[PDB]
């Protein structure tokens, strides 16, 4: 398997692994999960490895190790948006030193997202990301006490995240995948394991 | 708690906001003195539709430029804020003349548009998700302080290239903090869930104000004529 292949394969199967242990997630119709999970895709990837390369220089890191830098991130399949990534989400999160916390809470209320299109269970979905507003708002009161603009700075990154994404053309390294199905066949099954 | 004259801050953009909200009856005039020799009739709809929307950027720009702090920033960057914000500000204009009962937006010709008016003059596409933004807007009742302290907080929001960025930042953060203590002060439960809900409203904008530039490309294609202004300042061509 390619070392971009793999990189890629990791990332999602972390990706929806990650979603199933989100308090909740699952007790929701599987339609609903499939599809808060084929909407919130590249948004969530892309918080993901803007975060986890904070400390990488002049790059984005992907599935461990496998830093991407400019030279290749059409290889990669960050081809449009690398730049814009490192400054608008990698950059900001170093500034602020946006911890791991804070970046499960954005990303959750990435995932939980009642606009996703075709919803069903669009009130439940709300009240659940109403909750990680609660949490979120209280968890950095008491971190970070003297910060009183946190709150709304780590969630003014999400216009930022949401622009980025719309620059995707399709769901990030998708097509680097083995399987040879449909976003949603995939996501299914993956979600059933 | 409580808020300080930041009370100041919010009775100057609430009152610019109203100022600057309807365009002069003079160009409302223009506008419909200007019918062809019998227009189209699906064109007298398309034509206020982008004529009309001349004046709205146009609007924009004029509280835009009343906001404290936008003077503190250098020509190139108040350029740069401006244009880049027009298309997201728009939708919260037309999101305030939004009639809940006849799922319409009352044009400032007196003239209610619905998704007929919309898909008659050939913007049947995206009226759905407009009005659908006016209808979660509604239901949410941002008032006039939230709404403008919003669009504020929208006008001020570092984009890459900004010479200056920390300084649009440092600016922006006046008017979060402002609608924070605006928000916690209306000492109503829910508080940090409404600023929350509130400040979310802005990557909704994202989408919104991509899906107009998309719009543009496709009148383009199709030929259509969209007002030199407008293609000038979304950089539409
Ligand atoms: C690409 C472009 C042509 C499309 C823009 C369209 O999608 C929009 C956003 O749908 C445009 C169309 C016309 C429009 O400019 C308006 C008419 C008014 O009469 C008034 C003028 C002024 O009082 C505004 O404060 C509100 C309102 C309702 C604006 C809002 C935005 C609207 C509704």
């Amino acid at each position: 398997v390619s070392d971009i292949c793999q990189a890629a394969d990791r990332q999602l199967y972390q990706l929806i692994e990650w979603a199933k242990h989100i308090p909740h997630f699952t007790e929701l119709p599987v339609e609903d999960q499939v599809i808060l999970l084929k909407s919130g895709w590249n948004e969530l990837l892309i918080a993901g490895f803007s975060h986890r390369s904070m400390s990488v220089k002049d790059g984005i890191m992907l599935a461990t190790g496998l830093v991407v830098h400019r030279n290749c991130a059409h290889q990669a399949g960050v081809g449009a948006i690398f730049d814009r990534v490192l400054t608008e989400l990698v950059a900001k999160m170093r500034e602020m030193k946006m911890d791991k916390t804070e970046l499960g809470c954005l990303r959750s209320i990435v995932l939980f997202n009642p606009e996703a299109k075709g919803l069903k269970s669009t009130q439940q979905v709300e009240n659940l990301r109403e909750k990680v507003y609660a949490i979120l708002e209280e968890y950095c009161r008491q971190t970070y006490p003297d910060q009183s603009g946190r709150f709304a700075k780590l969630l003014l990154r999400l216009p930022a995240l949401r622009s980025i994404g719309l620059k995707c053309l399709e769901h990030l390294f998708f097509f680097k995948l083995v399987g040879n199905t449909s976003i949603d066949s995939f996501l299914l099954s993956m979600l059933e394991s | 708690p409580i808020t300080p004259e930041q009370e100041e801050l919010i009775h100057r953009l609430v009152y610019f906001q109203n100022e600057y909200e309807h365009p002069s009856p003079e160009d409302i005039k223009r506008i419909v003195n200007a019918a062809p020799e019998e227009e189209n009739v699906a064109e007298e709809r398309f034509r206020h539709i982008t004529e009309i929307t001349i004046l709205t950027v146009q609007l924009i720009v004029e509280f835009s430029k009343r906001l404290p702090g936008f003077d503190k920033l250098i020509r190139e960057d108040q350029i740069a804020l401006l244009k880049a914000c027009s298309s997201e500000v728009m939708m919260f204009r037309m999101a305030r003349r939004y009639d809940a009962e006849t799922d319409s937006i009352l044009f400032a010709t007196n003239q209610p548009y619905t998704r007929e008016s919309y898909t008659v003059a050939g913007m049947g596409d995206t009226v759905e998700d407009l009005l659908r933004f006016c209808r979660h807007m509604c239901a949410m009742k941002v008032d006039n302080a939230e709404y403008a302290l919003l669009t504020a907080i929208v006008i001020f929001s570092e984009r890459p290239s900004l010479s200056e960025g920390w300084k649009v930042e440092k600016i922006q953060e006046i008017y979060i903090e402002a609608l924070k203590a605006y928000v916690e002060n209306r000492r109503k439960p829910y508080a940090t869930t409404i600023f929350a809900k509130l400040l979310s409203v802005l990557t909704e904008l994202r989408t919104l104000g991509n899906m107009n530039s998309e719009t543009c490309f496709s009148l383009k294609l199709k030929n259509r004529k969209v007002p030199s202004f407008l293609e000038e300042i979304w950089d539409v061509v």
